[PDB]
């Protein structure tokens, strides 16, 4: 039972996820860091 | 996905179409949207469709359309007076909506194939309503509705119309007023109590025309049978005393050691009861 | 014990760092040890470089106080939960915030990142927990179970994803794709307020008022019971090393073995220097990524860096 | 009657519902219209009352207490056995439940079942008290036995000098005097050098005054005593007394070197 | 090829003793005895259970279908006159069809009288009818199959 | 998965426990659907 | 307005336990 | 001979202990011993869940449990492989359920589909005379235009077993 009811806030944004770089500070540096 | 069905509505035809919606119409019990279902019975049919949620089907063990029994094609009202009232459900508004909840998650956990607390009940049967179950199809149930036109004399579409052209039923009879909620939950339905007034007719269990008589007149045997039928048929009810036989007339009298057994054979037996594929009519004296 | 086991150097406390105007209530460390990040009751989050304790950049957004702060690992994100009922992403590309969550009715006490899904769990006061679709903002499940508030969820990757406690004392297991409870645990008579999961055992630990108990994992068979220093506690965080640290509201804090439960230390730290002896104890506490510094974040508006001792035995 | 009783019931009923729904918890309101469904001898509803009141608050160990009284008012034996076992499995450690239980299934005449019972209770490790009702239950037949078996199990459950004591002093009782001095052998074996005190080591040294081993009573005292601890001081001094007394029941040596 | 009399069933519920019809029919009676004595149904379960019907056991799989003679395979029916179901306790073997047989073997809980075409009575039994009774209790599902595991665990044929 | 073993009839008794509705294959209350 | 004093509200029949509730039913006033 | 319970070649209804020779519909739900032990009285607690979903019940789940060593076999993060499998498999569910809430923002079906059909009440003049039917599936096409039909906004009480909790001097008081 769902309604057709919308609301402004809700429509899509920012559907890209920013995956972290290399320099930003990638996991994979992490690991190997001391 | 697909409905839960009487053999008389789906349809005398093998090959059927049938179309779908997704929320169709509310139910007209819990009221809800469900999955609704058309197809055409048959040549001059009506194109039935779901009336109820497949839910309360389950709870109450009955097809959409009808609301009759999957097993006996009986009014509800009928099957409960022939086995358990204490099934219940709430009628009243907000309950109705809350017990269908639960029911709805408690049926949700169930292998799926089964009407709940009923089934452990349902199996055990046979009392009358067996008797008084039908046993072929009806199909005068899916006629088309009677053209309201033409029964105040004026219908201009001829031989062409649909509907159906006939007197309709006199609004006295009782048997008219019909309401669907009321059908459903068991209350002064109307057919339910004919069929209720036609078991008590059926001849059968008052039998007690003596005390202590265990004598069975047994009416229609024929030559072809032995005793040996009668007795591995009745050792299953206790000490016998004895078996008295006559093929002149093919009459048959039987004598038990308590008259409880000898209700008991008639109950088990009256126009019931065939062996050696030959009807053994069964009296009292 | 086992033999008098695993000898532990004392930590002395090494700093203290002024300089929020409410209590700090949450402590987060970067990825790369690089910053570390506060939440507080004056409705800002504060980034700290971890080094020299000077303070790099104050955040404004919440509309109340701070409750929760988490710095993703695969993505330059800091989410942040409040008393406001407001969840929102900050993207620390440009110092904003690029989404907000929406849907808990009360003060969100907790949150966390699963590590490897991009999915987002929240407590809150009005007794549901929720898994938020990091990427589309959307509540994948709601987390019915307890009676009471949420206080404090764990995230994992293996199996119960999901492990959260609460006010009404019990524990409850969910998991994750089902959004329903495998295990309930009841085994503590007050709040659960904390709970953590040790790095290479896979056990898990919960604190309450009355004692700390360790679980085996899955379904949370009894373990050990640590008992010692009885106070509301708050916090509870591990080191690799095995290091149990013990917060409570009373301001004592206590470290414990691990694997014995031998409270080798107890520290009990001077309130600020104007303040009141009332306002301490550690609301949180964190360890930066080399294991060497522990963090505490506390009543009297501080936060205190402690260092391992050198000298020791 | 007929319509008249009726509003009544719909008025009184109405606020029912309308109290608990203001208040949803505050079970004294739930309980109230429970008591009063069940006054009106519709004990369908009632069960249904106590059954919501229950989802609210399942804890609340009054709230159960009132259901399962309930039904045992209106002789729904096996109502009452249902909701008892209810009780006892989500709420273990109350022990109003399981005395209650049990005195339900005694008053019915079900031994049996009350001794399943007890053997699940016991499973809990529970208090002292609950052990000692355990057997005097067992003691209200002759079941001697089964009562040394259950002593056998609670003095290790609770392996407290007394419980060793009391049991030991339960085998006097009946005369088994054999088995009551092998207790005793077994406590101070089981406590050891280690721990052990006054009161069991004077308790024994009754026992043997009793049997009229007075030699023995001395080696008892003498020996146990040089073996352990002894000088703390007040049991010492308690121990002496009793040894004084034995000894009662040229001499007055120990009178001049105490003084010295 | 002994004919020994009693049967012994050490269940997980209770233990109970049977008297083998040698009598009557000695060939399921000798398939019976020593499939006991090779311990082939320790550790089965009674899968079927029919209230006021019947408990059907005799399958190492477990599943209905499964289980095999000492004969190899099915073998003959021994259908005698003297052998009807009536009364509780009777002990025969379970057959899909005529004049073969597998182990699996069944109990009564009651007269039966429909069922003397279909199958050969191996015997009676002796001692545990309380065990038959509380094993017909238990709690099955929708295909009388129960919902807990009743099992045999030691049978032995003593003669 | 042989036809030995596959098709191999259920072993022995029939349990009249069930209504000739109640002995019938089904994945759907009123029948078996597929 | 029925959902009182026609109809049991909402009803939960207690679930049943190793023992018979069949037999009893209960007096009028 | 006997007559009574205490004591096939009989040819006598004899019922020996306590098997019911008429119809009492008892509400009891079977004791039950398994294997070896115990009345299964925890059968209680399950009775409205099934089998396969656990419910802590009986005093040993409550005691603990010693040891297991620095590590065994029987404590560890399933694996690097079940973690993916197990990841994957929730990523594809998801993302189907996902789709579906996402329909409403993102505001066209042809399939024909057949199913074969077993009825339950057969009886050889039911249909006309066959086992089975087969009845074509077809979605019904809704009108792009239609506003929503009926009302959601409807709203009834939450719905209600407790696990076992397991867990004063007058001065204090
Ligand atoms: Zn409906
Ligand atoms: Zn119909
Ligand atoms: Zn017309």
């Amino acid at each position: 039972q769902l309604s057709k009811q919308y609301s402004s806030r809700d429509l899509p944004s920012h559907t890209k996820i920013k995956y972290r770089q290399t320099t930003q500070d990638a996991p994979e540096e992490v690991r190997n860091r001391d | 996905d697909f409905p839960i069905l009487c053999q008389t509505c789906l349809g005398e035809n093998p090959y059927i179409r049938m179309t779908k919606e997704k929320y169709g119409k509310e139910c007209k019990i819990c009221a809800r949207p469900f999955t609704v279902f058309r197809w055409c019975p048959g040549v001059r049919m009506r194109f039935k469709k779901t009336e109820v949620c497949q839910t309360c089907s389950k709870l109450k063990n009955v097809c959409q359309t009808c609301l009759l029994d999957l097993e006996y094609g009986l009014p509800i009202q009928v099957r409960d007076a022939g086995l358990s009232f204490k099934d219940d459900m709430p009628k009243s508004d907000v309950n109705k909506e809350y017990y269908t909840q639960n029911m709805e998650r408690e049926i949700s956990n169930s292998d799926g194939t089964r009407p709940v607390g009923m089934l452990g009940k349902a199996t055990s049967t046979s009392d009358m309503l067996l008797k008084l179950a039908r046993t072929t199809p009806y199909y005068k149930r899916n006629r088309p509705h009677i053209c309201s036109f033409w029964v105040k004399g004026e219908c201009k579409r001829g031989e062409e119309c649909p509907y159906r052209h006939e007197k309709p039923t006199d609004p006295d009879d009782p048997l008219a007023d019909q309401n669907i909620k009321d059908r459903y939950y068991g209350i002064n339905d109307p057919v339910a109590d004919k069929l209720l007034k036609r078991a008590s007719t059926m001849p059968r269990l008052d039998p007690p025309e003596d005390k202590t008589i265990t004598t069975l007149y047994v009416g229609g045997l024929g030559d072809t049978i032995t005793e040996t039928d009668l007795r591995n048929h009745f050792y299953q009810f206790g000490e016998i005393r004895t078996i008295t036989v006559v093929q002149r007339q093919q009459c048959a009298f039987i004598q038990f050691a308590t008259r409880q057994a000898a209700e008991v054979a008639a109950e088990k037996s009256f126009n019931k009861l065939i062996v050696n594929g030959r009807r053994l009519n069964v009296k009292w004296g | 014990t086992m033999p008098k086991p695993q000898w532990h150097p004392p930590w002395k406390l090494y700093r203290v760092i002024s300089g929020h105007l409410g209590w700090v209530r949450c402590i987060a460390v970067e990825p790369g040890n690089q910053w570390f990040v506060t939440g507080s009751a004056d409705r800002t989050i504060k980034i700290w470089d971890l080094a020299s304790g000077k303070l790099k950049l104050s955040l404004t957004g919440h509309i109340s106080t701070v409750r929760g702060v988490i710095v993703s690992t695969r993505s330059p994100y800091l989410f942040s939960c409040g008393e406001d009922k407001q969840v929102k992403c900050w993207d620390l590309e440009y110092n904003k915030v690029i989404r907000h969550y929406h849907g808990h009715l009360s003060a969100v006490y907790g949150l966390d990142l699963h590590p490897t899904i991009d999915v987002l769990v929240t407590c809150s006061r009005d007794s549901t927990a929720r898994i938020w679709d990091v990427r589309t903002k959307a509540s994948v499940h709601t987390l019915s179970g307890h009676t009471n508030a949420v206080a404090t969820v764990r995230c994992q990757a293996a199996e119960p994803q999901i492990i959260t406690g609460s006010h009404d004392t019990t524990i409850r297991l969910w998991d994750l794709v089902a959004g329903k409870t495998r295990v309930t645990l009841t085994n503590h008579k007050k709040s659960v307020r904390a709970v953590v999961l040790h790095p290479r055992h896979y056990t898990f630990a919960s604190g309450s008022p009355d004692n700390i108990k360790q679980w085996k994992f899955p379904d949370g068979s009894f373990i050990q019971n640590l008992s010692g220093h009885n106070a509301i506690i708050n916090t509870l965080t591990v080191n690799s090393d095995g290091v149990l640290v013990s917060g409570a509201d009373n301001g004592t804090m206590h470290l414990w073995d691990w694997r014995t439960g031998y409270n080798f230390q107890r520290v009990h730290a001077a309130v600020q220097p104007g303040s009141l002896d009332s306002e301490s104890g550690i609301f949180a506490c964190a360890f930066d990524q080399s294991e060497s510094r522990l963090l505490t974040a506390e009543a009297d508006k501080t936060i205190k860096v402690y260092r391992e001792d050198d000298t020791a035995t | 009657d007929e319509e008249e009783l009726n509003d009544y019931k719909l008025r009184k009923r109405k606020t029912f519902e309308d109290n608990i729904r203001k208040n949803r918890t505050v079970i004294s309101n739930w309980i109230k219209y429970a008591q009063w469904e069940e006054s009106l001898k519709e004990i369908q509803r009632a069960r249904s009352i106590y059954e919501r009141a229950l989802d609210v608050d399942y804890r609340n160990i009054t709230l159960w207490l009132k259901y399962a009284e309930m039904e045992m008012k209106n002789r729904q034996v096996n109502h009452a056995r249902n909701i008892w076992d209810r009780a006892i499995t989500t709420l273990p450690r109350v022990n109003q439940f399981w005395y209650k239980y049990t005195y339900m299934e005694e008053m019915l005449g079900n031994v049996a079942g009350a001794r399943q019972v007890f053997e699940r209770w016991m499973e809990w490790q529970p208090e002292e008290q609950a052990w000692h009702s355990y057997i005097n239950f067992e003691l209200r037949y002759k079941e001697v036995d089964r009562a040394r078996t259950i002593y056998e199990r609670f003095v290790l459950v609770h392996p407290d000098v007394k419980n060793w004591i009391k049991y030991a002093r339960f085998e006097e009782k009946h005369a088994y005097f054999a088995h009551a001095r092998k207790v005793y052998e077994r406590a101070v074996e089981f406590f050891g050098d280690e721990h052990m005190d006054e009161h069991l080591y004077v308790a024994f040294a009754k026992f043997e005054e009793n049997q009229k081993e007075f030699e023995r009573v001395r080696v008892i005292y003498k020996y146990a005593l040089d073996r352990i601890s002894k000088q703390e001081l007040f049991k010492n001094y308690t121990i002496f007394e009793k040894k004084f007394g034995d000894r009662r029941g040229k001499r007055r040596f120990q009178y001049e070197e105490e003084v010295k | 090829s002994w004919q020994p009399p009693n049967v012994y069933l050490e269940t997980s519920m209770g233990i109970i003793v049977l008297e083998l019809y040698w009598k009557h029919a000695p060939k399921t009676c000798k398939n019976f005895a020593e499939l006991a004595r090779r311990g082939y149904y320790n550790g089965t379960k009674f899968h079927r259970i029919i209230k006021d019907f019947m408990i059907q056991g005799g399958d190492p799989t477990g599943t209905g279908r499964g289980g095999a003679s000492i004969y190899g395979k099915q073998f003959e029916d021994e259908l005698h006159p003297d052998l009807k179901f009536t009364g509780a306790g009777i002990l025969a073997m379970a057959n899909a069809g005529p004049d073969t047989n597998g182990s699996q073997f069944f109990v009564t809980l009651a007269p039966t009288q429909w069922l003397d075409g279909k199958h050969t009575i191996f015997g009676r039994v002796c001692q545990g009818i309380g065990m038959v009774n509380r094993v017909g209790m238990v709690e099955t599902n929708s295909q009388d199959r129960p919902v807990d595991d009743v099992k045999i665990i030691k049978a032995y044929p003593s003669g | 998965p042989t036809y030995e073993t596959m098709f191999a009839p259920e072993f022995g008794p029939e349990n009249p426990f069930r209504t000739q509705q109640m002995a019938a294959p089904r994945n759907m209350l009123s029948g078996y659907a597929e | 307005g029925v959902d009182y004093n026609a109809e049991i509200p909402f009803e939960k029949k207690p679930a049943l336990g190793f023992y018979d509730t069949s037999e009893e039913n209960y007096q009028a006033l | 001979i006997p007559r009574l319970l205490e004591d096939p070649e009989i040819h006598v209804a004899q019922y020996p202990l306590d098997m019911g020779r008429k119809k009492k519909m008892s509400n009891a739900l079977a004791i039950q011993v398994d294997s070896e032990g115990k009345i299964k009285y925890d059968a209680i607690a399950r009775q409205g869940q099934s089998k396969d979903k656990v419910i802590y019940s009986k005093y040993t789940d409550l005691v603990p449990k010693e040891v297991m060593n620095a590590d065994d076999p029987d404590l560890q993060r399933p694996d690097e492989e079940a973690i993916k499998e197990i990841t994957e498999k929730t990523r594809v569910a998801l993302e189907k359920s996902v789709s579906q809430k996402v329909a409403a923002a993102m505001p066209k079906l042809a399939p024909a589909q057949y199913i074969r059909y077993t009825p339950s009440q057969q009886g050889v003049a039911f249909n006309s005379g066959a086992k089975q039917r087969v009845i074509r599936m077809v979605e019904m096409q809704k009108d792009p235009m239609e506003p929503p039909r009926f009302k959601i906004n409807k709203k009834i009480p939450r719905g209600p077993p407790p696990a076992p909790v397991m867990h004063m001097t007058v001065k204090e008081q």
